[PDB]
């Protein structure tokens, strides 16, 4: 029950989400991007971003913003469902090439 | 080589400390 | 205001015909082409102000 | 049909790429309108002009035949203008300036691709307001 490594930040937060900011401590560039890219491949998202703030810090601020449709929790969370899935299709075929050789 | 050496053994270093 | 045929009203007009509108007559396409080129609102020159 | 502004077809006299890769300035005046002249910049790597074609340019609010402020592309399926036009551009008019009698100028940014249209009465139809689309087509 990690309660540290994702925190929604209220300030930049809306009213019944659908536009909100994640903190992700721990995170890079390398989970930055490719959850931002993953994440603009949703059709009711509007927006995604991430930005390190500051080298000094291991800290993540991903911005979503999405149309009415979905909050951007949601949207996150199937980010990163989606994410998982491509993984494991690189997974798959990297290991059968790798098999039949 | 053509191993699934990942496969085959059950990692333990790649799991968060 | 001048060019496009209408009144140039730089001054005050000091006649019997003040108080109706001195721009009447003007076929509303002089009239929409001056307000498409210059149109100073009150609340412009008061916020200039 | 109620929605365009201004339509008309043009001529392009020039184009030229002033230090630019993939954004032209092309210059054209109207075919059987013998005062409207027309500057624009193109993204050419999109759209491209050459010299002595004929483009039919026209200007639309509301290609159309919640509070989100974020704006939001109209639907695959959505019916509008443009569906026959083949570049688009979405930008403001935000100056009109006299040029001679009966001859007025209409400058637009389309982000700042500015547009430049020379004219004689365009008056009821072109407003200084952020709805402007220009529509091109081949």
């Amino acid at each position: 029950p990690d309660r540290e490594k994702i925190k929604l930040l209220t300030q930049a937060t809306s009213e019944d989400g659908t536009s909100a900011s994640f903190q992700i401590v721990e995170e890079d560039h390398t989970l930055g991007n490719a959850l931002r890219y993953v994440i603009m491949k949703n059709p009711d998202v509007e927006f995604c971003g991430y930005s390190i703030p500051h080298p000094s810090e291991n800290l993540l601020n991903i911005r979503i913003q999405t149309y009415g449709e979905t909050t951007a929790v949601d949207a996150l969370q199937k980010g990163l469902k989606d994410l998982m899935d491509l993984c494991d299709v690189v997974e798959s075929k990297f290991t059968e090439k790798i098999k039949s050789m | 080589v053509s191993r699934d050496t990942w496969n085959t053994k059950n990692m333990r270093s790649l799991e968060p400390p | 205001r001048k060019s496009r045929g209408m009144l140039g009203l730089l001054e005050p007009p000091a006649k019997e015909l003040q108080g109706i509108d001195p721009d009447e007559t003007v076929p509303d396409n002089v009239k929409t082409s001056v307000s498409q080129l210059y149109r100073i609102s009150e609340k412009s020159v008061r916020k200039f102000l | 049909m109620s929605n365009t502004l201004f339509d008309d077809i043009f001529q392009v006299s020039e184009v030229d790429p002033g230090r630019y890769n993939k954004v032209c300035r092309i210059e054209a005046a109207s075919t059987t309108q013998d005062q409207c002249k027309l500057t624009l910049d193109i993204n050419v790597e999109l759209f491209p002009v050459a010299a002595q074609d004929s483009l039919t340019v026209t200007i639309a609010s509301s290609l159309n035949l919640s509070a989100t402020r974020s704006w939001r592309p109209p639907q695959a399926g959505d019916r509008s203008l443009a569906d026959d036009y083949d570049y688009v551009m979405y930008g403001t008019a935000y100056k009109f300036e006299e040029v001679s009698k009966d001859l007025i100028a209409v400058y637009y940014s389309f982000g700042g691709l500015l547009m430049r249209l020379e004219g004689n009465y365009r008056n009821l139809n072109n407003l200084k307001q952020e709805n402007a689309y220009l529509l091109i087509r081949r």
